[PDB]
């Protein structure tokens, strides 16, 4: 079984390593597979950011919350989050909701690339053979691979904590 | 032949009637080192560099000679707390008051770090410095007159040059200095700190000395080797050994196969290399200025406060000057290149980069100086709780107060260096950032608007140094990259002056605070800097006017020379104002009247008197401005820190 | 694009630039024969068909190999344009008067600038590279094209007949 | 090739080194290289040395020649010609599409993406350049959907929305960070100051509309600057409303 | 009669000596009736150095900088629709205007500095 051509060699152990061992790709229209890639990339970007936030919270770089709590916040990111007031947590929820609204109602993502919330596909050309420094597919694969790795890494951090301390 | 060509510039000056003016003389001086593009440009550059190395060797030999003959270096060795003086002053006129001049260059601490205990060693070093200067002059002669063209060193042989500098020069010099430390600078300091006499340094290279007296390789030696003046040398030796190892290993583990100067002409390549080299040297000077008081490395250095202040201020000034010269030579290389297509992205984002930097500078200036003026106004209005201070609205630099990290077998520098920062530190650091940003703005604007601009569209045809394009388009004065460097030098002066003021006030505040006594342990604020460096009035009163007592009351004391240099610096600075505010035409007409007076008496000089050109006038004004300001700060700092410390 | 450039047309943003220049600067006017010196001097006429306004040209074959820069004219903020029409013998690189570098076409070339000074600087550069027939035009707000620089066909460095002296004062 | 670049001994220059020198030198440059070029010195040493010419040279002259001539690898390696060809193709392409670097830690770090810096409509326009901050779809639909540009909004709606935003923002920096900070009426004083700032900027906008008459928002017919003036008036109204709402949310909760 | 012979006297005994009370117009301890004059002293120094700006730096630089600032305004969002730089075009001060304004700041700082010093010295 080969890639559904809308993903088209965009992941796996190698770039052309269509890996689905569950039939989550078959008999699915291109819009649904684009949705799957958009969800994967959003989950990734969120993870990749969350891992950095975790490691900068677990390394003592926990200002803005050092001041809010008016005392040194916990290095454990879960306990640090629990220390935050509900006002701050709901401000974070509201800001993420506003961001999600931005990329749906006023700034909808491109139809053929829903993961391109910034709409970067309107200013970049493509990877072409005339370009000696063409790396756009390479950086897309870097983003995807670090996304897939951080998606399991952040879960490792979260479930490792709150169950082992 | 060669002697005939030595005055060849003057012969060419007098050959043509067009060059029989004083302006020709000033051009001959201004275009002295401006080595024109030719087949021998690289020879000329390398020979000039070697000649400068010889000059610096002459300077080092003179300094060691003064240490040997005109210094109390031995008395300072017997008692480091005494004033280091290395310049005798003869009894001529009436200058006998300042006969011992306390030198603040740190040569005594340096020589002690080198294991020098006898003035005979200083005599030998002076003699070998003269020999090295003679060798450098011989080599410079040879290279200018009989050697390879050197035109391949920046484009073709750049890999060889870079690899040699990485391995041989840098790594082998660091390794040799580590060997010198471990072998004669550590043992001599051990035998001086313990007071057990020092043998000849070569006797330490005997394999029968402490090298094999005990094989223990940690902090344990005869009696009790607990000298903390000695440990910085141990750390320096370890650092040099590690640096030599990493340099040697990484040089062969580096690509180095990327020369960005393929697209530049040889002259522009030389200017760009000079610019980047000046940037590196200037930032290195600033880094050393910070690290000199950040970390103790020389024996009895922190104790000698005038030496610490002088090293910091001098290296800050040199770093600022070289950072400005970096952009100066980048502009020279860009404007003097035929096809400088390499900077295409930045010459096409000209206005974007310049305008964003303009907004950054505007924001930083309004914010920082508005914090200062707001504190001034609130204190004047009797509203101390509305100011920006610790007892008021607190601008605590939170980003400064955190360096915690996983240990992984580390220590010491894992924190804020054990110093707490306050609102005054925040505001003065933002002032520093703003002034640096403004200097960079002027320099980057000069670089970007060097070949063309929205006002004048053929500025590359005008070369690097031109007075203007004319009074048209409303006025186009000071558009040249040279004029941008000219303004950036003023702003560098402002930035570095504020930086050294901040350092000096913080240093004096810390000295006063550690002079609590021993029992006094609530410094509250006190910390005269932290309590008063929040207003412009606070500075003007508690730093300038307060510390000027030492420099203005120095008459009849050994610091009378500092007082006189203070006055002379003010004089030169106002003369600069004369040169900067005025213009060439007026002085030309005045010289016309004076020359009529001359002709009336049959005097009639043929080198026609012409007043300084526009660029020459600006350069003279800038030179006098820098000299006056820097000399005023020099006299003020030295008098204040020598009289009070 | 609305964030890249203002959404309104250049004429809308101009407002009453005309009928206010006639009031703000009543002295600012051109003489009856602007590009020339005498009324009986041929006065070659060109139209928008020959040299169109830059907003009407997209990816024109006569444009040189230019990658765009922030230093160009202000579209939608200025309406006056100056155009250069020069014919090349070979495809080589040259400096744009607004910094950056472009590469000339093999045959006809066409550039647009805001100020005439940029066009004259480019003409000087091209003539230094042995290029004749460098014609410089001016584009007005309404699209009227005025032919400049070699106005009578002969470059001003070379004396030509039919050129009446202007602003000549018969004394020292 | 040229007669003097034939059967050159390896001692003067390597065969690979000669090939690299020729590759990195323009074809028309041959037969008369410039004094500062590598090919000129290579030519000068190509004669007077080799075949029937002088087969020996003094050691000092040999050192001179070795210093003045390339040594193939790491100086004229095939990778260096590949990099030069890549750089010239890059500079050819940037007249067109430009690779995107970002200055990270003060040094430009290549990202991997290449921009469309060339303007879409007017090639020589200085403000039609394309950047992701100003030409990506997010920017176009973000600035385009703001009150100042959103489609379907009457002028009063744009004014009201902008005013509500400004007024709700302006109450902030006055209630705290003000003369009457630690007072029960801090919120009220902040509200009054925010309303004053809204009124002053609205008077400034009225001044702009009366002087410049921007005309960018006027409907058909009407008068010059009518749309902008309506926008500014409803901005004043919205500023009062947003400031009052912020004061309400401060007094409550 | 003794210290006016040498200029260090003119500094120490006149300027440095007579500024002691003026600078104490306001400090951390508080502010007295001379606070207004210390504030005016600082204001006059600021005006004098702004005159230095207008006298040392000349037009062309500033004209190019203002051109770049105009570029920022015309490229800025929410404002290119409103300001096309056609109305009261921002240009750098002419050379004569710049020289006069620099001289004016110089002499304004001169007068205000000396007035504040006279008040603080002879109060
Ligand atoms: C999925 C991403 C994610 C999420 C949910 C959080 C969530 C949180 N972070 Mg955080 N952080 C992240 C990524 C993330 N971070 C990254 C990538 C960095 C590196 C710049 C940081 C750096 C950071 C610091 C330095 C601090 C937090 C803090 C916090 C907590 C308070 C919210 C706050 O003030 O944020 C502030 C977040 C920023 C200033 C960084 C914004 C960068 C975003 C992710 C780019 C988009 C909250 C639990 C603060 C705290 O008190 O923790 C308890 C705190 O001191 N984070
Ligand atoms: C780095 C450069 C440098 C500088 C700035 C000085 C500066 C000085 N030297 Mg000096 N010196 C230097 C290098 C330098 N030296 C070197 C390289 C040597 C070794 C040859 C000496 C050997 C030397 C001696 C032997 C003496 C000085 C003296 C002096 C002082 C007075 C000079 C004098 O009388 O002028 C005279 C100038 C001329 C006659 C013109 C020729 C003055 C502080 C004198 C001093 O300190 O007196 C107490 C003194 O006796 N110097
Ligand atoms: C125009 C201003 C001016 C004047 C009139 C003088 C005049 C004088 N200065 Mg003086 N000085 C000046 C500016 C001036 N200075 C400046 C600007 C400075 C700062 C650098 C000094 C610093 C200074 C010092 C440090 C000393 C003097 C001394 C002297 C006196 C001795 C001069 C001497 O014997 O020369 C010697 C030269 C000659 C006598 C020339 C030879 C005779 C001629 C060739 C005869 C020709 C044939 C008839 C003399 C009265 C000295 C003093 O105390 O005396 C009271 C002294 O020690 N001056
Ligand atoms: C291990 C050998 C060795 C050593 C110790 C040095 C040491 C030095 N070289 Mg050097 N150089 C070397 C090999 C070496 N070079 C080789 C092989 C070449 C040929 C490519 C050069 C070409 C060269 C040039 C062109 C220049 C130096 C310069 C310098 C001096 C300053 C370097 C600097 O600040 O950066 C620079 C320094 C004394 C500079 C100098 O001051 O000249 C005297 C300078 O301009 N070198
Ligand atoms: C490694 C350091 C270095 C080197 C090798 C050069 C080399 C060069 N620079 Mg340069 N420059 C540097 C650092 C350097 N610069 C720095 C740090 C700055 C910023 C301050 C500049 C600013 C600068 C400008 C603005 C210009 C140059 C120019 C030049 C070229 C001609 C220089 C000339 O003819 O001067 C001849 C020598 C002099 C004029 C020396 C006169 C003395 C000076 C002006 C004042 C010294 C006062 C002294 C310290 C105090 C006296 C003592 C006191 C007690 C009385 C040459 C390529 C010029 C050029 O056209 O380049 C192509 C040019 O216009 N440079
Ligand atoms: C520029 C520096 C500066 C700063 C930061 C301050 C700050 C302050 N001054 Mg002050 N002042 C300054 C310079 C400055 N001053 C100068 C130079 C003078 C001399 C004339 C004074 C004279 C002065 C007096 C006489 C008084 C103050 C007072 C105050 C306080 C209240 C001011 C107020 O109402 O805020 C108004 C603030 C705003 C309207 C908001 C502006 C800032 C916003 C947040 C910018 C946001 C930009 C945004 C992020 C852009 C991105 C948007 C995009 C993401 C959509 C405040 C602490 C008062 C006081 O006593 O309080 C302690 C007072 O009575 N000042
Ligand atoms: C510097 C002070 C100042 C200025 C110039 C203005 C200016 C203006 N106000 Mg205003 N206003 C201010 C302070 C100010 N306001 C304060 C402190 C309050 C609170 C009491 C108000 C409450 C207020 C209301 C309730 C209204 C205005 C309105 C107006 C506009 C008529 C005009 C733009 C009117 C308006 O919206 O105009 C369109 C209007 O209805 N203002
Ligand atoms: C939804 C509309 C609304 C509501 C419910 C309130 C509610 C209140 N306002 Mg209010 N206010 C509003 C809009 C509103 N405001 C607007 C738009 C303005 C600007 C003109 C003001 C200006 C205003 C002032 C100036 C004052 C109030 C005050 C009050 C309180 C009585 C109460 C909490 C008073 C207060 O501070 O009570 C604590 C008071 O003095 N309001
Ligand atoms: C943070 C962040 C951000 C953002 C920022 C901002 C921009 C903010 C703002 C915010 C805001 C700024 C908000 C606002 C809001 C507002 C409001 C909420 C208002 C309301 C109002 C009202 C409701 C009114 C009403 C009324 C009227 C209408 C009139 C009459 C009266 C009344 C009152 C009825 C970003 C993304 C950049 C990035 C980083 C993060
Ligand atoms: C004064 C002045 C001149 C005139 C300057 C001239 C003619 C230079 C000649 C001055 C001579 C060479 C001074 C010689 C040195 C002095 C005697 C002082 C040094 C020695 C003493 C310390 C003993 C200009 O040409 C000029 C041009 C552009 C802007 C401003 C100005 C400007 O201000
Ligand atoms: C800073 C500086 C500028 C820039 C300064 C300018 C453009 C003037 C600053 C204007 C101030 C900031 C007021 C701006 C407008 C105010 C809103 C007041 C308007 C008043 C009118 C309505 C009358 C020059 O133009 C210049 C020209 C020649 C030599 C040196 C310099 C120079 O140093
Ligand atoms: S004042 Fe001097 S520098 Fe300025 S335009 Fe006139 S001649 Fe040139």
């Amino acid at each position: 079984r080969e890639a559904p051509k809308v993903l088209a060699g965009t992941g796996g152990p190698l770039p052309e390593s269509f890996w689905d061992p569950a039939g989550f790709t078959n008999n699915k229209t291109d819009e649904e597979l684009l949705f799957y890639r958009a969800a994967e990339l959003k989950h990734g970007r969120i993870a990749m950011a969350a891992v950095v936030g975790w490691f900068t919270n677990a390394s003592g770089f926990h200002y803005l919350g050092d001041l809010w709590l008016k005392k040194p916040a916990s290095d454990n990111p879960i306990e640090a989050f629990n220390q935050l007031s509900l006002l701050g947590v709901f401000q974070m929820v509201f800001f993420i909701g506003c961001l999600e609204w931005l990329t749906t109602v006023p700034c909808p993502p491109p139809k053929d690339a829903p993961w391109d919330v910034i709409g970067m596909s309107d200013v970049l050309e493509e990877d072409t053979d005339e370009n000696p420094m063409a790396e756009y597919k390479k950086i897309q694969m870097q983003e995807l691979n670090n996304s897939r790795l951080a998606m399991v890494a952040i879960i490792g951090l979260i479930v490792q904590a709150t169950t082992t301390g | 032949d060669f002697s005939k060509a030595a005055f060849g510039s003057a012969t060419g000056l007098v050959a043509k009637a067009a060059s029989q003016t004083t302006t020709a003389i000033w051009n001959l001086h201004a275009d002295a080192h401006d080595f024109s593009n030719s087949s021998y440009l690289s020879k000329q550059v390398f020979a000039a560099n070697l000649a400068h190395i010889g000059v610096v060797f002459i300077w080092l030999s003179g300094m060691h000679f003064h240490g040997a003959y005109f210094s109390n270096y031995l008395d300072w060795l017997q008692d480091p707390s005494i004033a280091p003086t290395a310049q005798q002053v003869s009894n001529i006129a009436n200058q006998s008051v300042l006969n011992p001049i306390r030198v603040t260059s740190g040569f005594f601490n340096l020589w002690l770090a080198e294991g020098i205990t006898s003035t005979y060693q200083l005599k030998v070093i002076a003699a070998f410095g003269l020999i090295a200067s003679a060798l450098c002059f011989l080599g410079s002669y040879f290279h200018m007159h009989s050697s390879t063209s050197f035109t391949r060193v920046l484009n073709t042989k750049l890999t060889s040059l870079s690899t040699h500098h990485l391995v041989g020069l840098l790594g082998l010099g660091s390794l040799a200095w580590a060997g010198h430390l471990i072998h004669i600078s550590l043992p001599v300091n051990i035998l001086l700190n313990a007071g057990v006499a020092v043998p000849s340094p070569h006797s330490l290279l005997s394999s029968k000395a402490v090298a094999t007296i005990v094989e223990q390789l940690s902090f344990s030696a005869l009696t009790s080797s607990d000298g903390y003046v000695w440990q910085p040398l141990v750390y320096s030796a370890m650092h040099h050994f590690a640096l030599a190892l990493v340099l040697i290993v990484g040089s062969i583990f580096l690509s180095t196969a990327s020369n960005p100067l393929m697209s530049f002409t040889v002259g522009s390549s030389w200017h760009l290399v000079l610019g980047v080299q000046l940037f590196v040297t200037g930032t290195a000077s600033v880094l050393y200025a910070q690290m000199s008081n950040a970390y103790p490395v020389y024996p009895y250095l922190l104790t000698d406060h005038p030496t610490v202040v002088s090293l910091f201020v001098h290296h800050m000034w040199i770093g600022g000057f070289f950072l400005v010269g970096a952009f100066a030579h980048l502009s020279i290389g860009l404007v003097r290149d035929t096809l400088p297509q390499s900077f295409s992205v930045v010459l096409t984002q000209r206005d974007i980069i310049l305008g964003h930097l303009t907004w950054v500078v505007a924001f930083l200036g309004v914010h920082s100086f508005g914090l200062y003026v707001h504190n001034d106004t609130m204190q004047a209005l009797g509203r101390p709780d509305d100011m920006f201070s610790d007892n008021a609205i607190s601008l605590l630099p939170v980003f400064a107060r955190w360096s915690t990290l996983t240990l992984n077998s580390t220590g010491s520098a894992v924190s804020v260096l054990g110093v707490e920062l306050s609102t005054a530190d925040f505001m003065v650091t933002h002032i520093h950032a703003f002034t640096i940003h403004t200097t960079v703005l002027i320099l980057v604007k000069g670089f970007l608007y060097a070949r063309s601009s929205r006002l004048v569209n053929d500025k590359y045809k005008l070369d690097f140094r031109y007075p203007c394009d004319g009074p048209g388009r409303g006025g186009t004065c000071q558009i040249s990259p040279w004029d941008h460097v000219f303004l950036g030098l003023f702003w560098m002066y402002n930035s570095i002056s504020v930086v050294i003021f901040h350092f000096f006030w913080e240093y004096q505040s810390n000295l006063a605070s550690i002079k609590a006594s021993a029992g006094g342990s609530i410094r509250a604020l006190a910390s005269d800097f932290e309590l008063n460096s929040i207003n412009t009035n606070g500075w003007l009163r508690n730093f300038l006017w307060s510390g000027a007592a030492q420099v203005i009351q120095s008459y009849g004391s050994p610091l009378a020379a500092y007082g006189l240099t203070f006055l002379a610096s003010h004089f030169v600075w106002a003369l600069s104002l004369m040169f900067l505010f005025s213009g060439r035409g007026y002085w030309q007409e005045l010289i016309e009247s004076v020359l009529w007076a001359h002709h009336k008496l049959y005097v009639v000089p043929h080198i026609q008197p012409r007043a300084l050109s526009i660029t020459s006038g600006r350069a003279v004004g800038l030179t006098h401005y820098l000299l006056g300001g820097i000399g005023t700060t020099w006299s003020f700092f030295l008098a204040r820190i020598v009289a009070t410390a | 694009a609305v964030p890249n450039t203002p959404k309104s047309s250049p004429d809308t943003l101009a407002g009453n630039r005309t009928e206010a220049s006639a009031v703000s600067r009543p002295y600012d006017k051109f003489n009856v024969n602007y590009p020339l010196s005498s009324p009986d001097q041929a006065r070659t006429e060109v139209t928008t068909k020959e040299i169109p306004r830059p907003e009407d040209l997209v990816d024109s074959p006569k444009f040189p190999l230019f990658g765009g820069s922030a230093n160009g004219y202000m579209s939608k903020a200025t309406r006056e344009r100056h155009a250069i029409t020069w014919t090349a013998k070979e495809e080589t690189t040259f400096e744009m008067p607004t910094s950056g570098w472009a590469m000339m076409n093999k045959g006809e070339n066409l550039c647009y600038f805001r100020k005439k000074e940029q066009c004259i600087a480019l003409c000087k550069q091209l003539r230094s590279m042995k290029i004749n027939d460098v014609k410089i035009y001016r584009l007005s707000k309404d699209g009227t094209v005025t032919f400049l620089h070699p106005s009578d066909g002969v470059f001003p460095e070379k004396v030509n007949k039919g050129r009446v002296p202007v602003n000549f004062r018969p004394f020292t | 090739v040229l007669p003097y670049m034939e059967n050159i001994p390896r001692a003067i220059v390597e065969k690979e080194a000669l090939e690299g020198v020729l590759a990195m030198t323009p074809r028309e440059q041959w037969e008369d290289p410039p004094e500062d070029s590598v090919l000129y010195t290579l030519k000068v040493y190509a004669e007077t040395y080799g075949e029937g010419k002088a087969t020996k040279m003094p050691w000092w002259d040999w050192l001179y020649m070795r210093f003045e001539l390339p040594d193939a690898n790491e100086v004229s390696a095939e990778k260096i010609k590949l990099m030069e060809d890549d750089a010239k193709i890059q500079r050819r392409m940037m007249e067109g599409k430009i690779p995107l670097y970002v200055p990270i830690l003060g040094v430009p770090i290549y990202t991997g993406m290449t921009l469309d810096w060339k303007p879409e409509a007017e090639l020589f326009a200085g403000d039609q350049i394309r950047s992701p901050i100003s030409d990506s779809r997010f920017a176009k639909n973000f600035i385009g959907n703001t009150a100042f540009y959103r489609e379907g909004l009457e002028n009063w709606q744009r004014g009201l929305e902008i005013g509500m935003a400004h007024g709700y923002f302006l109450v902030g920096p006055f209630t705290t960070l003000g003369p009457l900070r630690n007072t029960p009426e801090a919120a009220t004083v902040g509200l009054l100051s925010a309303c004053a700032v809204i009124g002053i900027v609205s008077v400034g906008g009225l001044l702009f509309g009366a002087t410049v008459k921007p005309r960018a928002f006027d409907k058909d017919g009407a008068t010059a600057g009518s749309g902008f003036t309506e926008i500014i008036n409803w901005h004043a109204v919205g500023g009062l409303g947003g400031a009052g709402f912020c004061h309400l949310l401060l007094t409550l909760f | 009669d003794e210290n006016s012979l040498y200029l260090m006297g003119w500094f120490r005994d006149y300027l440095w000596q007579n500024c002691a009370a003026l600078l104490s117009g306001y400090d951390s301890l508080g502010s007295n009736d001379l606070a207004v004059w210390a504030w005016a002293f600082l204001l006059a120094h600021l005006a004098w150095a702004t005159g230095f700006m207008f006298l040392i730096s000349w037009r062309g630089y500033w004209q190019e900088l203002i051109d770049t600032v105009i570029y920022m305004h015309l490229k800025a969002p929410f404002f290119n629709e409103i300001w096309s730089a056609d109305v009261v075009t921002p240009v750098a001060l002419s050379i004569v205007q710049a020289r006069f304004i620099g001289l004016a700041h110089y002499v304004a700082g001169f007068i205000l500095t000396y007035l504040a010093f006279v008040v603080g010295a002879t109060s």
